[PDB]
Order: C-alpha cells, then structure tokens, then sequence
C-alpha cells in the first residue's frame, strides 16, 4: 500500500500531495517538511530509497519537480519506481511534453491524474491508454 | 472572482513568504465572501482556489461544507472538483465528512460511470469507519457489474472496506466467485489485490483461495508467453504490477502449505530463469519472484537458484540493485541459514558504502546474521562499524550490539567486556530503556560482580559524561560496593581503592548539572546502599545525606529525608532493609 | 570564458582594461571561482586610475590566500604608492597590504609601514596605525622585532585624535592578543 | 529549471 | 570587531562579500540559513547565531540581510550599531536598498565597505563626508574625515541661510484590556535641516526643567525630559556642566535631539470597543473614538487598526464620521478619518460573518492601534525658545521651526 | 600599443636605468620585489617597458610575463663573475619554451665606467649568443652614470618594430 504521494521541487515548495492514511494537519505538514529536507538532503547518487519510520520512502527526480510516494515494508520499491514513471507517462500522455508549469497550473488535472491511476494506495488501472482515454471522456463529459 | 490560473500566476509573483501570506488571505476574503452569498456559479473555481490554498499550506476549514455542495450539484465539473476538494480537505477525523454518505451513495447509483467512479474514488481513497458501513453493500452491488470500470474501482472499495472495518469482510464472499476469469488486466490487478487483502487479513480462506492457485498460475503462464502487446508493457515485459501482485499472492498462499508450492514452483522456476534482468522492471519481477520463492516452501534445487539471483543481484554495481539485495536477504534470514552466510564479506562491504540506506539495511543485515559460531569475528568488526561512524547510526548499532550480545555470548566475561566497551564508547546514545536490561544481565552474571563494578569505576573515573553508564555504574557500585572494597576497615597499605574518591566521585555526579536527575537518584540510592556495606567510613555518608534534604528535585529530596530519617532515627534497621536480593528473569 | 577574458585582459589600452578588471569583479561578486585569473589582473596594479587600483586592491585582498606562493609580485608597487604625494593613495595601499595574510612578504612590508606610521597626514597614520595590528596579527614576532608597539604608544600621545582613537583600539587589540607580559 | 521536460529525453 | 560584513537575499547567497580579518573562514555564510530556519522552527531565534566559535550577528532590512561574523569576544553593541549605521549610509548613498541597487552599484558598495570599517573597527560613517572623496562618477582627502569636526565641511556656502527646525513627538500608549492606563511615554525628536555657511556655532534654547531650576525661572511652563538623547556633533560635557546644547551643526538633514519623558496627562485619542463574538455565528465590533485634547487642535490622518478574525466574512459596517474598510491582508479593519477635531467621540459599528467550521489553531489578539498626526501641536509642551547662530563671517540666519505630534507604539489591547 | 620586458638579475641597475629612461635621473631605488609599468613617448612610438625583479625567491615568476611581448631587454651586471654561470643557466632555462619566438633579443651590459670593467666582447663569447638561432643579437658599451646604450637600444627596437621605412 501505497500510504502518500508527494511532489515537490528544488526550491522545496510542494507541488502536489495525495493522502491515502489519515493524521492531522500539523503532522502532515511536519511530515512533508521534514521528508522534503530528507530528500533534498541527498545527493543525486544515494539509491533513490530512504528508511523512514518503517516505511521506505521511493522518490526518483525528473526534473527540477521531484516525485516521491511512501510503500509499507511489504511492496516492491522498484515497481514503486515503476509507479512514479507510469505516473509520469500518464502526465506526458495526458498534456503533451509535461513540464513543471503544466503542474503548477493544473494541479486539479495533475490531481485527476492520479485518481484515474491509484485509489486507496493501490493501482486501479494497470495500462496507460484506458486511463488516460476515462480522463478524455470525462474531459468532454463535462 | 478572478479565476484559478490567475491566481496560480498571482501566487508565483510573489517575492517573499509574507507577502504571499498577504495575498493569500486577500484571495480567500473574497472567496469566503462569495461562499456567504452563496454563488452557484464560480464556487467552483473558488473551491480549486482553496485547494490551491491548502496544498500551500493555509487554512481552508470553511471550503468544506462548499465542496459538500459541489457534490451535491447536478453538473459534472462540479462534482469533480468536490469530490477531489472532499478528498483533500475532509478526514476521518474532520466530522464534516458524514455528512456525504448521502451524496456519495446517490452518486453510486448515477447513470453516468465517471460520476460513479468519482464516488468509487473518493470512498476507496478517504472513507472512514462510518461510511464504509452504510456503503459496504452499494460497493458489492458494483462488484458485480459487467463494466470493469466501475468494476476495478469497487474492488478497490471493497479493498478499502475491507481494511477500515474487518468485521464486514465476509459479505464479500460471493463478490469474488469467477472474478479471476475476466480478462482485462486493471479489474484482474484489482481483484488480486482484493484476494491477498482477504488472504492478509484472515487465515481462514486459505485453504478456500488456494484452489485458484492454479487458475492463478495459468494466468501468470499467459502472461509470460504473451510476448508483445502495445498495452500493459513497459521496457520489454507485459504486465509488471499484474505479475508482482500475481507474485505477491502466490507468495502469500502456499507458505505453509505443500501442494499449492508444488502446484507453483514450476512456474515460479519459469519466472525466475526466463525474464530479462537488464531493467529495472525485471528487477522488480524477480525481487518479487525471489521473495516469492524464498516465502513459500519451494524446491531445494532452485532455492540454490534463489541464492545464485541474489548473488548476481549483490554484485550488481546498482545502488538500488544492492538494497533489493540486502533487503531480500534481511527477508529471508530464518531459513537458509546456512546460505546467508557465505554473503558475509560482500555484506560487510557495504557497511562501509557512502550511502545511508545501504549502510542501514547491512547494519541491520549483519545484526541479523550474528549467530553463535564466529560471534567474535563479527563483533570486532561491529564495534569498527560503531567507532567509525557518522553519529546518527550509533543508537540502532548500540542497541543490535545489545542483543546480538545478549542472545549470543560464549562467555560471561566477553559479554561484559564488549558491554563496557559499547558503553564506553557510544556512551550518551544508548538508549535508556536498555538500563534495565544491562542491570539484569549483570545482575544475572553471578559468578563475577566485582570485575565488572572495578571496570564500570575506571570507566566513570575517567569520565561521567554518559547517562546510561554512570546509571549501570551507580547501581552496580551501590549495590555490589562490599567487594569492591575488601579488608579496608582500617589505615593499611596504598591500594588504588581506599573507600573515599568512590563516595567523592558520587558526590560530583550529584553536584554536577551535566546529569539528567535520574542518575542523581540512582547516585543518591547507591550512597544509602553503601552505608550498610562500608564498615570503615562513618558520618559522611549521613551529612551527604542530610544536605539533600532540601534539593529543589523533589523524588531527591524524598529519598533523602527518609534516609536522613532512618539515619537519625532507626539506624539499627538499615540493614534488614538494603541487603542484596536475589535475580530475576 | 577565461581565455578570452585573460587575452582582453592582458592588453594594452586602458577603459578595456578597466572593463576586464571591472568584470572579473562582478564575476567574483556572483561567487565564482577566478582565482587562476590572478596574475593578468595583479599586473595591472599601478594605475593613475583610483577605481581600478580599488578593484585591482580588492582581488589582491580576497585572492592572495588561495595563492600564497606567487602573490609576491606585488611588493614593490605597494611599497611605491605607499610614497605617493597622494595620502589616500597612501592609506588605501597602508590598508590593502596590512590585509594580505601571507606570512613571508610581510617582512618586505614592514619599512613602508614604518614610513606611514611617521608621516605629517593623520589618514595614513591612523590606517597605520590599525595596520600595526592587523600585522601583529600576522607575525606578532616580527612586529616586536621591528618595534612597532614602541611608535603605535607614541600614537597615543599625539594629536588629532582619530590617530590615537585608531591607536587605542590597535593598542587595545595587542594587549588582549598578548600572552599578558610587558 | 521549471519549462523543461519531465521525462528523460 | 567584525572579521567580515555580508550583504544576502532571503535565500541568502551572498550578494557582496567583505573580509577585514580574515580569522573566520570566508565560505561559512551558507551555514547561516539552515542555522535560521532551525532557530526560527523552535521559536529560539536570536540576532546573534553561532556555529562553533564562529557567531554570526545579523539584522534584517526590508530585503536584505546585514549578517557579521566574529570568531572571539566582539563588541556585539558596536558590531550592530555599525550594520544599522551602513544601512543609514547605503541608504543615503542610494534611493533604497534592495537586491537590485547591489549589482549595479557594487563598485562603489566595494569602495564604501572598504572605506566604512578596518579591521573589524569602524573608521568613517558619515554619509554627507563620505561623499565628498568617492563618488560613483579620487581626489586626496579632506581634512575633515580626521578633524574634531568630522561632521561638517570647511567651504560650503549658500545665498539664503536658514534652518528649518522639526520637533517630531511620538506618543507611545499601552493601555490594558480593562481600559487602564499601563504606559503612556513622549519619545521626541529634533530633526534639523541646515543650511548654513562656513562654520556655524549653534545654541539650540529650550524649556528644560533642569535647566531652569538651576537658572533660577522655573515657575513658567517647562518639560522634564527623563532622558535626553544627542548627536555626535553636541557638546556633551557642556550639557552635563550647565544645560547647553552647542554643536557646530552637519550640512543638510539630520536629527540632533531624541528626548523622551513620561506625561500623567490623559491620552490624545481614546479607544473603546466592545466585542459581541458569537461562536460559528458572527462577530460584532462597537467602536467609540474620542479625541481628548483642545478643539483648536485637528488631528489628521488617523487610522485605527482594529484586528478582525482571519476567517471572518462579509463586513457590514456603520459609521459616524470617516470611512472603515476591510484590510484582510493584515486582518484587520482600519477606521480613516481625515480630519478629528478635539472634544469629538466618534462611533464606528463593524459586523462581520464566521464560519461554522472552527479554525484548527488559535488566531492571537493584537491590540488596537491608532496612526495619528496632530500638527501644530505639541503635547509634553517643549517650546524651541531660541536658536542662537554665530558664524566668524557674521549673517542673519532665519530660524523656522514647527511641532508635529504624532502616534509612536499607540497600541490598546483587546479582549 | 607595443610591449617590452625588462629583466635581469639583483644590483644590475635596472630600475635606474629604467627610471633614467623615464625622467633623465637617477633616484635612491630599493631592490625590487614586484614588478614596473612605466611608458616613455620617444620618436612617435609609445614604449612600456616592463621591469621584474631578478631575486631568488622571485625568478620562476617570468611565466606569465612572457605573453603578450614581442621586445625582450636582458640586463647582465659585469662585476660578478660567480654569478654570470647564473645568468647563463637563466638565459639558457628561459629561452627552453614553446612560447616567446617572435620577440628580439637585446643584451644590456653596464657599470663600463670604474676600471675593474672591460670591453663587450669576452662576455658575447663566453655567454655564446651564436649557439641560439632566429634572434637578432649584438651589444653595445653602456654605462649607469652616462646614459649611453639605452637611447640607441631604443633606436634597435625602433628598426626592427617594423620591415618598413
Ligand atoms: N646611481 C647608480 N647606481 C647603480 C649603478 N649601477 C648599479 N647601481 C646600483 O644598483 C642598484 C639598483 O639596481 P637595479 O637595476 O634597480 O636592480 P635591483 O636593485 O637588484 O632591483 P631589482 O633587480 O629590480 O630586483 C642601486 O641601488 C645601486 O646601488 C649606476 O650606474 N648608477
Ligand atoms: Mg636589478
């Protein structure tokens, strides 16, 4: 399972957060800036897996936009990193060469994004076209 | 009211965090001022202009009841927004959140599937105790459906169901009858996932799912020889979530169970030799596969092939490779024992690597394949690893030391050696908690009392600057002073221990404001315990006492005005009070 | 880059060498490394220009520890503007050498600061007189030697009394600087 | 820097 | 003694670098941010850092950091006297002070760091001085950068000379939440602007009450100032020996005098409000403004700033006299009125609306402030009675002086 | 426009000579650590002349002073004969580069006014110019107090600035 999802840059500023575990909002916010320092923290050779409250914590960096999600101590990391690319490819096959911007603007469609690919902490849609093709329909639904 | 990317631009010009602090609260005034007049027109974009707000990192408690009337409305892009508003700002312990179990069961019932899924999401993603009771049968009734896209959604749901309120588990018996023979692989991922969640959560439909094994496994055998699809592939292979899932199940029935592992080792043998290994994809699948088989109990043959893959895994120059490496090995510690072992110089390798998760999972690793055969060529290079080390590992390093020194010790001497040497060494990070467990092991250690209390005094005599050694040593030296000293009662010839720079260097750990008044305790219960076992010095221990009687710590000055009371009073009676005890365990 | 910069900068005419000096500057102001630029700007030192000698100061002062063995070649022209008609000339050439905290140029430093520690204008004699312990600071040694402490107490007792405030304060920064003996 | 492309290449 | 003065941003790169001792390491400036934010996360924040033996002593502009370094026993009090004092001097050599005006004025920023301070000791701070030598468009040095008047220069003329004459009071109040009166200060404030030639002696005559109990008069109107702050250029030792304020006075602007003295008198403008909060429901503010000094006297350009809830919603507001807008930046509502006559009580009545969902932290009550301006009119009656100017050249200078009261930390706080 | 480089070694009156270029006297000069820029209008073609110090922690300093030069003056004291094999392993490790081709060559031997001095030839042939090819060499007898030799070395470099009239 799946327990959050964070996206952040550089500078720090987060991006885009999704929740699938419910804890307070000083927590959550502690929780982020100091997972935010853990990972900014780090070098560009260290793993890409950090330990962090017996959760191992999956991040891989795309751009200046981090990714990141938390697993339990039962899942895979690298199909966790598989995730955060299947992520990504349904953001590239959504917008069209995603950059930073295109989150910053449209979170709310960033946001739809990952509750076409994983609800409750788990993959609902395994392949790319399907999601993808559900957000278009939704898209024009309106 | 200005719209969101207006407001996103609005937020990124901004200079400083005040400012922006400043503007955001000039956003949500006005925002909140179109919530009172209650628009049914732009409360949608003032709603994503709140959660815009609140992934910032501001307040927006009173957009919650506006998202429930989001919901509630008729248009699509409205229940969107609400529905992912709701998901972003209602919990399980916000309260307002009840009030959608309506909304989200009218919802559920919508001609419109995005409509439905909308509710399928945000149920599966944030319900809580309460609404998954009064939903559980609208999530089954979808369960049923012949549209996979409400299918895999509701599964998810029933996933969610299923690990909020367990005692609704059993009512989706019949949800999951012929669920594995559909044919489209997101509705099988999540019936998977629904599988090993029921299987996770109770054992008593092991037996009962573990007649699908095989359908499970010609499942896995039509996805290996699917060679090419354009659909669920990526790097080369098809289905990787579907396949480690897939993996994970099997993983999950057949650990204690024969012939469901006979009925999927030849598949798992299939798996493990005939997937590429040159992604990280088929990396995963074979982590997955190697979990698998080291999980179930396989053929002895390819768990030499398990032992080979981890190997090519440990070599692996990947970083990532080698903490899949070091995490499945630390996985499978209890059986093979023996084929853990012959890893042990390339595991001690990288305990010395730069990075901090390799270092954690070696570390961890090394603690967990300390066992009683070579405990000493081990330990030597523990302690290094202790010694050597950037500051934060120390704690874990002292606390595995602990253990690993507890469970496998040859000898009691060795174990108080390297015990002094852990304490000497890490000092203030070990944990205090272990306090107990060092006074009983030592109090345990019958036959030599005095070497260590003479060892714990050097220590101290040096310095007093560790908490949890001068709290081993304050006791130990209180309680077992009697033969730290011997035949001292009068003036005799210069030995090293004369019975007064013991209570002086006691005397300095209590004066001292680099203690943590709780060794003062432990100092001042050690002084009172020497006075029945010290014949030689008289009135000094009592004046020691007497001037703590009026400390500012009020457990310090307890114990001193009962002691000054027994002291000025029944000082016939001490020693039927502070004699030695026997051991516990 | 750094070719092309040390090519204009080694050439002859004097507002490009001013833009060359001025844009090593700000390239060192963003916070850059330019450090092995060093001799093409140390070579153009004695200048009638004012603001280029400030600037050609100013890299000698933040780039002369990095490079201790080769910034020796700056001696001789510190040493002759520091007899310049012009005092302020003088006092930024007494304030530029006093921070250049190398130890083997600062005993070929040491007459020209017992020059300015004597003249008639109280400028040059109060940075002199701060630069007595800015080369205490230095070499301690080589300014007892020298006998520097004997004229920054004289300073004490002269006129114009930003030379004896700038005294007090050397005097004072000495005095806690010193093993507490005379 | 931000307008630049999230996947590599 | 400062050993090196940075110049940083709010990220804090350093966006000019000056070294004057050296005994700190010149790339420890990149500790002095998560040093911050690590001090600012457990509310132990301080103007004086440290990392090991290296402190950093900092202040803050309204852009900028101002951060010194020391690695021994600095004069901490020097050392931010200095930073304020090259933030006076930046800020007269330049409009403002941003992170723009240091790029392209880093050549003279470089010129003035090395000019201001020498080795950790300030050298020469004054702006009016400073420019006369390096310029942003060298001659030799003046004589007055080593004089006993390092303050004004020899050879300035003008064809009208005058002095203009500002005595600024501010009118610090601190009253309880029961309506008591707790502190309730004038801290004053001369500043003169001076245009005169040559070299003037100046004698600037009050109504001191020292000064007239040993004159001799005191039975007229006079001030007890408390404490009296002067300028560099006043005669110190002649005040203390018999009252006097002589100085030879800097070109141009400046402030020579800063008093300060506690008054028994009742304050200018009064503030009662009375807060009806309804929890989930709405807030109610009944707010009465009376001004209690004479009715000649008009006070301009007052603002009370009245702190709202920060969830608060759709303000309805009734008033008197003035107008009251809703500033949610600051969360607040102020009350302008334009023009407040003495002996007038004013009301102003604000409703607002208030979520039903309840905010997760508590807000805070800042208190309410008042931002007046009362020209004409000094309240602790200090009176400029002469202004005595005597040059060796001989002129007739024309002395104009006026009096502005004005709020200082007028605050009133609040249920 | 044009650049020339002065070196040589400690007591070779250089910076006298350079400053009896410059003015026309003499001044009270210290041995020099650092280096002289000094430029002198003569025949309508400005002059810089760049004098480095010759001491012996200072020499391997001449590195960066060879670019951007096509004029080279050497300064040979004629008083020190230990100390000419010096200046002849000098000479011969400073013209072992890859770089400095294109300049002349000028050789400016002094002090030829006490009677301990010689003629200019015994020191052309023990230095052994004729070992080093494509370099214009000759000298000429100057002298510190009389000033003659640097006005015709300043001719010499005149007619080889250019291949023109
Ligand atoms: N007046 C005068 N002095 C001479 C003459 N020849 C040699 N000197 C001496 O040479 C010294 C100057 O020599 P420079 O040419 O400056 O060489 P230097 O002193 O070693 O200094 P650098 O070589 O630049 O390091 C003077 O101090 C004199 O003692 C001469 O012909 N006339
Ligand atoms: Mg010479």
């Amino acid at each position: 399972m799946i327990h959050f999802i964070l996206l952040f840059s550089r500078q720090g500023k987060l991006r885009l957060q999704k929740w699938y575990i419910t804890l307070p909002d000083k927590e959550r916010k502690k929780i982020t800036r100091e997972i935010v320092q853990i990972i900014l923290s780090r070098g560009h050779r260290t793993s890409s897996f950090v330990d962090w409250k017996e959760l191992k914590l999956v991040y891989k960096r795309y751009a200046s936009l981090y990714f990141c999600c938390a697993i339990e101590n039962q899942d895979n990391e690298l199909l966790t990193l598989e995730i955060v690319h299947r992520y990504v490819e349904l953001l590239d096959k959504y917008f069209g060469n995603v950059c930073e911007l295109d989150i910053i603007f449209n979170f709310e469609k960033a946001y739809f994004i990952l509750d076409e690919f994983i609800i409750g902490g788990e993959i609902q849609e395994t392949s790319k076209k399907i999601a993808v093709k559900a957000i278009e329909d939704s898209d024009m639904l309106q | 009211p200005i719209r969101l990317r207006e407001l996103i631009r609005t937020i990124r010009t901004a200079r400083t965090q005040a400012e922006e602090r400043e503007m955001i609260q000039k956003e949500c005034a006005a925002i909140r001022s179109s919530f009172r007049e209650e628009d049914n027109t732009y409360r949608c974009r003032n709603v994503a202009k709140l959660l815009y707000m609140h992934m910032l990192g501001y307040p927006a408690h009173f957009g919650q009841l506006e998202c429930l009337k989001l919901i509630a409305s008729q248009k699509f892009t409205d229940k969107r927004i609400g529905y992912l508003g709701a998901m972003l700002l209602l919990d399980e312990r916000q309260d307002v959140h009840l009030l959608m179990t309506n909304c989200i069961k009218n919802d559920l019932n919508h001609s419109t599937q995005f409509v439905q899924g909308l509710a399928l999401c945000t149920l599966g993603c944030m319900g809580s105790s309460e609404m998954c009771r009064d939903l559980a049968g609208e999530v089954e009734k979808l369960l049923k459906t012949s549209n996979s896209y409400l299918r895999k959604k509701a599964a998810l749901c029933a996933v969610h169901v299923i690990r909020k309120v367990p005692e609704l588990m059993e009512m989706f018996l019949p949800a999951t009858k012929n669920l594995l023979n559909e044919k489209n692989h997101g509705v099988l991922h999540t019936s998977v996932v629904l599988l090993t969640e029921m299987c996770e959560r109770s054992p008593d439909m092991l037996a009962h799912f573990r007649k699908l094994v095989p359908q499970l496994v010609r499942i896995l055998k039509n996805l290996i020889m699917s060679g090419y699809s354009p659909e669920h592939d990526v790097s080369g292979i098809s289905d990787p979530f579907l396949q480690v899932r897939i993996l994970r199940l099997l993983r999950i029935l057949g650990r204690n169970d024969d012939d469901s592992s006979e009925a999927m080792n030849d598949i798992l043998a299939q798996v493990a030799t005939n997937t590429e290994t040159s992604k990280n994809v088929g990396n995963a699948i074979l982590y997955e596969t190697v979990l698998t088989i080291m999980d179930i109990k396989s053929e002895s043959g390819l768990r030499v092939l398990a032992i080979n893959i981890l190997g090519r895994f440990l070599l692996n120059n990947d970083k990532n490779i080698r903490y899949v490496a070091l995490t499945s090995l630390l996985k499978t510690v209890q059986t093979d024992h023996n084929a853990v072992q012959r890893h042990r110089s390339t595991i001690v390798d990288c305990l010395k690597d730069l990075d901090v998760s390799i270092k954690r999972r070696a570390m961890e690793l090394s603690f967990a394949l300390v066992n009683g055969n070579n405990i000493r060529g081990m330990m030597k290079e523990l302690l290094y690893f202790l010694d050597s080390c950037e500051p934060e590992f120390k704690a874990d390093c002292a606390s595995g030391i602990f253990l690993a020194a507890e469970k496998y010790a040859p000898s009691k001497r060795w174990h108080i050696d390297t015990i002094m040497r852990v304490l000497t060494t890490a000092g203030s990070y070990v944990r205090d908690d272990a306090v107990p467990n060092l006074i009983q092991l030592i109090t345990n250690s019958v036959e030599m009392h005095a070497y260590t209390v003479q060892r714990l005094y050097k220590a101290i005599l040096g310095d007093y600057s560790q908490q949890p050694l001068v709290q081993v040593a304050a006791w130990c030296i209180g309680e077992y002073g009697d033969l730290l000293v011997s035949g001292q009662c009068e003036e005799e010839e210069p030995i090293q221990v004369t019975e007064d720079e013991v209570l002086d260097i006691l005397e300095s750990v209590l004066i001292s404001n680099m203690s943590t008044s709780v060794t003062r305790g432990y100092a001042l219960t050690a002084i009172m315990k020497l006075s029945t076992r010290f014949t030689c010095t008289v009135n000094r221990i009592k004046k020691v006492v007497s001037i703590y009687g009026s400390s500012i710590d009020v457990e310090l000055q307890q114990r001193a005005v009962e002691y000054n009371a027994l002291f000025k009073k029944y000082d016939h009676m001490r020693s039927a009070l502070l004699e030695r005890m026997p051991v516990m365990e | 880059e750094i070719f092309e910069l040390k090519a204009e900068l080694n050439s002859d005419k004097k507002e490009k060498k001013k833009e060359a000096v001025k844009k090593v500057i700000a390239s060192m102001t963003v916070g850059k490394d330019v450090s092995a630029l060093f001799p093409d700007v140390v070579n153009c030192m004695q200048t009638d220009n004012l603001e280029l000698k400030k600037l050609v100061y100013l890299y000698l002062m933040n780039y002369a520890k990095s490079q201790p063995d080769m910034a020796i070649m700056a001696v001789n022209t510190f040493v002759k503007d520091c007899e310049d008609p012009n005092p302020l000339i003088r006092a930024l050439a007494v304030r530029t050498m006093g921070c250049i905290r190398v130890d083997k140029i600062t005993e070929y430093l040491c007459e020209p600061l017992r020059k300015c520690l004597k003249d008639e204008d109280p400028y040059v004699r109060k940075t002199a007189a701060v630069c007595v312990a800015k080369l205490h600071d230095i070499n301690a040694q080589l300014v007892e030697d020298q006998g520097f402490l004997d004229t920054l107490k004289d300073l004490i007792s002269d006129s114009n009394p930003m030379v004896v405030a700038n005294a007090v304060a050397a005097l004072s920064e000495i005095a806690e600087s010193h093993p507490s003996s005379n | 820097q931000e307008p630049e492309l999230l996947i590599s290449g | 003694s400062a050993s090196a003065v940075y110049v940083l941003d709010l990220k804090g790169k350093v966006l000019i670098c000056r070294n004057y001792r050296g005994d700190v390491d010149m790339s420890e400036v990149e500790h002095f941010m998560p040093i911050l934010m690590e001090k600012e996360e457990e509310g132990m924040l301080s103007p004086i850092l440290a990392h090991g033996g290296v402190r950093f002593m900092w202040i803050k502009h309204n852009n900028l950091y101002l951060v010194a370094t020391s690695k021994k026993n600095a004069c901490v009090s020097l050392v931010f006297s200095f930073l304020y004092k090259v933030v006076q001097v930046f800020s007269e050599y330049f409009k403002e002070l941003e992170e723009e005006s240091i790029r392209d004025n880093f050549v003279i920023i470089y010129e003035l760091l090395d000019e201001l301070m020498d080795f950790g000791y300030p050298q020469t701070t004054d702006s009016k001085i400073l420019q006369e030598y390096i310029t942003q468009e060298a001659p030799r040095p003046p004589a007055t950068v080593t004089n006993a008047v390092s303050w004004r220069s020899e050879g300035i003329k003008y064809r009208k000379n005058e002095v203009f004459l500002d005595v600024i009071e501010a009118v610090n109040l601190l009253v309880s939440a029961n309506g008591n009166v707790l502190r309730s200060e004038i801290v004053g404030s001369i500043k003169m602007r001076v245009f005169l030639s040559g070299m003037p002696e100046l004698r600037l005559g009050l109504n001191d009450k020292v000064l007239f109990d040993n004159t001799g008069r005191g039975k007229s109107k006079s001030v007890e100032l408390e404490d009296v702050k002067f300028h560099q250029c006043v005669r110190l030792s002649r005040f203390e020996n018999d009252r006097t304020i002589s100085f030879i006075p800097p070109d141009g602007e400046f402030e020579l005098m800063s008093y300060r003295l506690n008054t028994h008198v009742k304050p200018l403008i009064w503030i009662e409000s009375v807060i009806e909060k309804h929890s989930h429901s709405r807030i109610e503010y009944m707010v009465k403004a009376k001004s209690q000094f004479k009715r000649r006297s008009t006070a301009n350009n007052v603002e009370i700033h009245i702190p709202v809830p920060n969830d608060a919603d759709s303000p309805k507001f009734k008033t008197t006299v003035g107008s009251v807008k809703w500033v949610p930046e600051n969360s607040e509502i102020v009350w302008s009125v334009k023009s407040f006559p003495g002996g007038k009580e004013y009301l102003m009545r604000a409703h607002f609306g208030l979520p039903s969902v309840e905010a997760e932290d508590k807000e805070g009550k800042p208190p309410i402030s008042v931002k007046f301006e009362i020209p004409y009119f000094t309240t602790s009656g200090i009176q400029v009675r002469y202004l005595k100017i005597i040059e060796k050249s001989g002129y007739q200078a024309l002395p104009w002086v006026r009096y502005i009261t004005q709020n200082g930390d007028y605050q009133l706080r609040t249920q | 426009e044009m650049r020339i480089l002065m070196v040589g070694l400690d007591a070779a009156g250089k910076t006298t000579i350079l400053y009896k270029l410059k003015l026309g006297e003499i001044v009270t000069t210290i041995p020099t650590i650092g280096f002289n820029v000094e430029t002198v209008e003569y025949k309508n073609i400005s002059f810089t002349v760049w004098d480095v110090g010759g001491l012996d922690k200072i020499r391997p300093l001449w590195r960066h002073y060879f670019q951007n030069t096509q004029g080279l003056i050497f300064v040979v004291d004629s008083n020190d004969r230990e100390r000419v094999n010096e200046a002849r392993e000098e000479l011969m490790r400073m013209l072992a580069e890859d770089e400095l081709r294109d300049a002349v060559l000028l050789v400016f031997a002094n002090k030829q006014d006490l009677p301990n001095a010689m003629n200019a030839a015994e020191i052309t042939d023990k230095l052994g110019l004729h070992s080093l090819r494509h370099r214009n060499w000759y000298i000429q007898a100057t002298c510190a107090t009389s000033g003659d030799g640097l006005y015709e070395g300043l001719d010499w470099l005149s007619n080889q600035l250019r291949n023109q009239k």
